[PDB]
């Protein structure tokens, strides 16, 4: 009946989901398991590991570090705003409103997407070839060491509801489509989709997880926490913008930063 | 917001 219009609308985002993001939840899991076929991760514990790591991979360590995690950011940045054009109804609302709500977004998105890619030790980086280990990012001086921390803490409640790559891709659009980001021009049409992505992703919820229940309300109580998380962490990056001048933050990073929570 | 036009607008 109308079902049938969103789990079409779950398809859609699926597939715009698989083509937008290289490494989904799918192979994370199955390299971090191990029980996969391709060559395990190299892991990095220490100064050491990292060092020999280095030619496995894409200044001071803990700096070095941050200029990679910005390197990245970035990537996401432009995987995710691929990804929005693709809900249907967003590219049609006022460009200015396409800018805010994914000026807003992406960083809730970010942490969504790093909980894919972590477990209690440590996160996978590099697509899946590396494994920085938890301890060693705690390690980093400040405010290095407490950067990474909140993200993990985060990833490990949000992993427990044991989410699909199909869940999520529904979870972050709707994330996207927040009617209530500082300065939208025109809320009713974001609304709009985002009522229609909310009812698609509760049916996709009951289908995909039929044995489990309330997982859709759990998962909107969710969607606050990373708000806070978000906020907790854009202050850091005043902390860390403000105590080094030695780093210079990425244009784009800037962009968002700018006049932001 | 340069880039992120940019990057909406292609
Ligand atoms: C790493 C380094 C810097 C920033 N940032 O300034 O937004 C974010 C991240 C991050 O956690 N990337 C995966």
């Amino acid at each position: 009946p109308e079902s049938a219009d969103l789990r079409a609308l779950a398809k859609h985002l699926y597939d715009s989901y698989i083509k937008s993001f290289p490494l989904t939840k799918a192979k994370a899991r199955a390299i971090l398991t191990g029980k996969t076929t391709d060559k395990s991760p190299f892991v990095i514990y220490d100064m050491n590991s990292l060092m020999m790591g280095e030619d496995k991979i894409k200044k001071e360590v803990a700096i070095r570090i941050f200029q990679g995690c910005q390197f990245r950011s970035v990537e996401a940045v432009q995987e995710i705003t691929e990804y929005a054009k693709s809900i249907p109804g967003f590219v049609n609302l006022d460009l200015n409103d396409q800018v805010t709500l994914l000026k807003y977004g992406v960083h809730e998105i970010i942490y969504t997407m790093l909980a894919s890619l972590m477990n209690k030790d440590g996160v996978l980086i590099s697509e899946g070839q590396g494994f920085m280990t938890r301890e060693f990012l705690k390690s980093l001086r400040k405010p290095f060491g407490d950067f990474m921390e909140p993200k993990f803490e985060f990833a490990v409640k949000f992993n427990a509801l044991e989410l699909d790559d199909s869940d999520l891709a529904i979870f972050i659009a709707v994330i996207i489509l927040s009617g209530d980001r500082p300065g939208l021009l025109n809320v009713k049409p974001i609304e709009d989709i985002q009522d229609n992505l909310l009812q698609a992703l509760e049916l996709q919820l009951k289908l995909n997880h039929p044995e489990s229940s309330q997982l859709f309300a759990k998962l909107l109580q969710k969607m606050t926490d990373l708000r806070q998380i978000v906020t907790e962490h854009v202050q850091l990056l005043q902390v860390i913008k403000k105590t080094e001048t030695d780093m210079s933050l990425h244009p784009l990073l800037q962009e968002i930063y700018k006049d932001l929570y | 917001h340069k880039i992120l036009h940019r990057l909406l607008q292609e």
